[PDB]
DNA sequence: CGCTGGCACTGGCCGT
DNA sequence: CGGCCAGTGCCAG
């Protein structure tokens, strides 16, 4: 076992030069430095501990080290590089498994003081590196005269890298050897530093296992990247920007401007007796000004252009113009026509969103007009934010690939779901929603030209039936017999509950669901069917009757976790999950949902793990310069490019033929299965 | 003696008023504007004649001070034939103000 | 007590 | 001004 790390010109989409690498070997128990001489000697070590079948330690390596070196053998020794996945462990992919409680900076993409809870020392330390050597660098220089440049502390090789890069694995060794001392993880009779390959992962919990399968696919599907329409979104912009120019230059003409007070500094106090008036905006005493100018012996003094008078006293104002997406500007203008708010926040501040917007009620029938306008507004701004001005925005990520290569926490939620980021290709707009074809179909694998012939890819979506209901319909078999996880594969789960529930849309009865099974109170039920709380109380005892196992299943886990409780003393804070790790409960009524959430999202990752490994073997590659390539996956969908119809029909059968492997790998008390959707984009495949 | 003035009644009130005309941009919700109130109300009495004292309320007629690019209040205006003469922003007293206007008058 | 997530906007606050 | 940072809401699964 060898632990590594190099220090590179750049991140992976652009690094042409590996600066230098230090490699810790567990046998002689001694560091090694390379310099950018020694790169092949560098790539020679790895390859030796390959070789004799051992293990390499990396900290990020799966998305950064491994990739970027594979990348920097072609470019500057003309060599093929390709570690094994089976001979790769990542520290960062461990830490995210083990202390899944806690936040991490993503290696410093994310601010640390933005995050809530605590973080774990060693993970810390490792992600603040790059900003840690940046500091020294531009320090050196001040300190020199010399000024410092963009990011200059990267572009060439110098021994404080080094250091860097000496120190990054001594720290990675501790933090290895801190989370193999996990004993529910890691069994204690065995020394995991001094094991080859197959041992370290038949020996320890399976999750270790499936975490790193999980985390090197998906740094691939992040290297793959989704093909994005660039021109019908920045058409799609230009649409959704004169609209809101239209709507802003109505709704101006309606709710003229007005003054506010700004930049009062003194305090105003009564004249008379002279008593502070907190209450009243603060004010501006000027010291200069008169009404002329100093002197003139009788002979009028030259007046004072001067605006102001020292002594007396003004209010300093801006002018404010209407703005629908201020929520306080809405809430001035309703009240001014007449609006009583009703329900307020826990800030004193009244609530203003879609739900009483579409309530509220003036006189004015202009007014009482534009709300609707407002709504629209809104609306719009959420998807021109999200689309072409937001920070995240999906045109400042298009690559010059055509490609947004969304970022993936394999295991950045507590339940073991992955998280998605810059941008969130999981919160896409629906393609039901308002603008939500344009949005969809601009992310499509027929964006994709194939490298030689030309032609369009197509797209395979693969998304898992009623998933937590079937995971609900395992757990509660042990109390019904399996007679609910019969009863689910009768035709469309969600489709039925909409029928009985009486509900509009198939959509709404999955939001009903899934809101009454994880604790939603008799209120909250009647929003989500846009009724009262008295149609709350109907759906939910109307369902708890239908299976009152459900009952069963929520006593049993709050006895196996709680013994008292505001505030709770725990029995055991953790649910074992289906491959074995702990997960956290944060709390006693979100529990069902920590024990339903976890198992489909094991059964999710083991899932899209199976299915890529199942193309594998039949003979499919896995790349643009290949048959098929993963482009994202959101918790029980994966979205695939093929460079075939063809392939697409394989992948979608091969799909559920790995989930039925799933079911049956964990003997599920429920079959699983899967919905498959061929074509052109996302729009058409889910 | 004192003339209200409206967002719709100021061009014919107070551009074409030829004459001396002292407008006063205030708000109900300024300390230094409810200060000088009462100040205005004998200005208008005495300088009768010769000086007519308007009183434009910002927040009920919001179209006006912004073409006068208003950023404090109180703020005085003494209009002449259609055009700012002389600007003064601030709770002056009895006699700055009248200091003021014989200045401009 | 729906829960798990990311992220855009406004508006208060502070330092090149 | 541009980072920070609470408040608020809404997008998706
Ligand atoms: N409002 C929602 C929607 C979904 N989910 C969770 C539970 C199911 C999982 C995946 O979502 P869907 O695929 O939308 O649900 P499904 O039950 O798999 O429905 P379908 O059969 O249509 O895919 O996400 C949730 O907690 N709350
Ligand atoms: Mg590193
Ligand atoms: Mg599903
Ligand atoms: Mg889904």
């Amino acid at each position: 076992m060898i632990v590594s790390d190099i220090e590179a010109n750049a991140l992976l989409e652009s690094v042409t030069k590996f600066h230098c690498g230090v490699i810790y070997d567990y046998s002689t128990a001694e560091y090694v430095s390379y310099r950018p001489s020694d790169f092949g000697a560098y790539l020679d070590a790895l390859e030796a501990e390959v070789a004799r079948g051992g293990l390499i330690v990396f900290h990020n390596g799966h998305k950064y080290d491994v990739p970027a070196l594979t990348k920097l053998a072609k470019l500057q020794l003309n060599r093929e590089f390709h570690l094994p996945r089976e001979n790769c462990i990542d520290t960062l992919v461990l830490s995210r498994l083990i202390h899944s409680n806690l936040k991490d900076t993503d290696m410093g993409l994310l601010r640390s003081g933005k995050l809530p809870g605590a973080l774990e020392a060693w993970g810390y330390r490792l992600g603040e590196m790059k900003g840690e050597y940046k500091d020294d660098f531009k320090r050196m220089l001040e300190e020199q005269g010399e000024e410092y440049v963009d990011g200059m502390e990267w572009w060439n090789f110098n021994e404080e890298m080094m250091d860097y890069n000496v120190q990054d694995v001594v720290v990675t060794k501790a933090l290895l050897e801190k989370l193999l001392s996990d004993k529910h993880y890691f069994p204690p009779e065995i020394d995991f530093t001094d094991v080859g390959y197959t041992t370290f992962w038949s020996e320890s919990l399976e999750a270790v296992d499936i975490e790193h399968r999980a985390a090197w696919l998906l740094a691939k599907q992040e290297r793959n990247g989704f093909p994005f329409d660039t021109k019908a979104i920045e058409e799609l912009y230009v649409e959704l920007a004169a609209r809101r120019s239209e709507l802003l230059r109505k709704l101006t003409e309606t709710f003229g401007s007005w003054y506010q007070p700004k930049g009062g500094t003194e305090m105003f106090c009564h004249p008379r007796t002279g008593k502070p008036l907190p209450k009243y905006p603060r004010i501006k005493t000027p010291k200069v000004g008169g009404i002329f100018k100093k002197p003139e012996g009788r002979e009028p003094c030259e007046l004072d252009t001067r605006e102001y008078v020292a002594g007396a006293p003004y209010t300093p104002v801006e002018h404010v113009v209407f703005n629908p997406s201020s929520r306080d500007h809405i809430q001035k203008k309703l009240q001014e026509a007449g609006w009583v708010p009703t329900k307020y926040t826990d800030k004193g501040a009244p609530v203003v969103d879609d739900e009483v917007l579409e309530g509220v009620r003036v006189d004015d029938p202009e007014k009482q007009a534009a709300i609707d306008l407002i709504k629209e507004y809104l609306m719009i701004q959420k998807r021109i934010g999200q689309s072409a001005e937001g920070d995240k925005a999906w045109l400042r990520y298009v690559a010059e690939d055509g490609k947004i290569h969304g970022s993936v926490n394999p295991n950045g939620a507590v339940t073991g779901r992955a998280t998605h980021a810059f941008p969130n290709l999981a919160q896409i707009p629906g393609v039901r929603s308002p603008y939500g074809e344009q949005c969809r179909a601009a992310f499509g694998a027929e964006h994709h030209l194939d490298g030689i012939t030309g032609k369009p890819w197509v797209q395979a979506g693969i998304d898992a039936s009623g998933l937590e209901l079937r995971c609900l319909a395992h757990f509660m078999a042990r109390f019904d017999n399996g007679e609910y996880a019969h009863e689910i594969l009768n035709g469309d789960i969600h489709t039925k509950n909409q029928i009985a529930a009486e509900l509009p849309t198939r959509d709404n009865a999955k939001t009903f669901i899934y809101g009454f099974l994880y604790g939603a109170g008799d209120e909250k039920i009647g929003q989500i069917v846009g009724a009262g709380k008295e149609r709350g109380k109907e759906l939910k005892k109307k369902f708890l009757e239908n299976t009152p196992a459900i009952a069963a299943l929520r006593e049993s886990i709050q006895q196996t976790l709680v013994e008292s409780s505001q505030q709770v003393k725990w029995k055991r804070r953790w649910i074992k999950g289906l491959d074995g790790r702990k997960v956290h409960v944060r709390s006693p009524h979100a529990a069902l949902n920590t024990l339903l959430q976890s198992a489909g999202a094991l059964i999710c990752k083991l899932w899209i793990i199976k299915t890529e490994e199942m193309l594998v073997e039949k003979g499919l590659k896995h790349g643009w310069d290949g048959d098929f390539a993963y482009m994202a996956w959101v918790h029980d969908e994966i979205q695939v490019g093929c460079r075939t119809e063809e392939i697409a029909q394989v992948v979608i059968e091969t799909a559920q033929e790995a989930m039925r492997w799933v079911g049956d790998h964990w003997n599920f008390r429920c079959l699983l299965d899967t919905e498959g959707k061929m074509g052109p984009n996302w729009a058409i495949c889910h | 003696k004192i003339i209200h003035l409206t967002d719709d009644s100021f061009d014919t009130d107070v551009l074409k008023a030829d004459g001396a005309i002292l407008v006063d941009f205030w708000a109900e919700w300024c300390g230094p504007c409810k200060m000088i109130a009462p100040i205005l109300d004998e200005i208008a009495d005495e300088y009768q004649g010769k000086l007519t004292v308007a009183k434009l309320n910002i927040d009920q007629n919001p179209g006006t001070a912004p073409k006068y690019g208003i950023r404090g209040i109180p703020t005085l205006l003494l209009f002449k034939n259609g055009e700012v003469a002389a600007t003064k922003v601030g709770a002056l007293s009895k006699g700055q103000l009248k200091e003021f206007l014989d200045a401009n008058l």
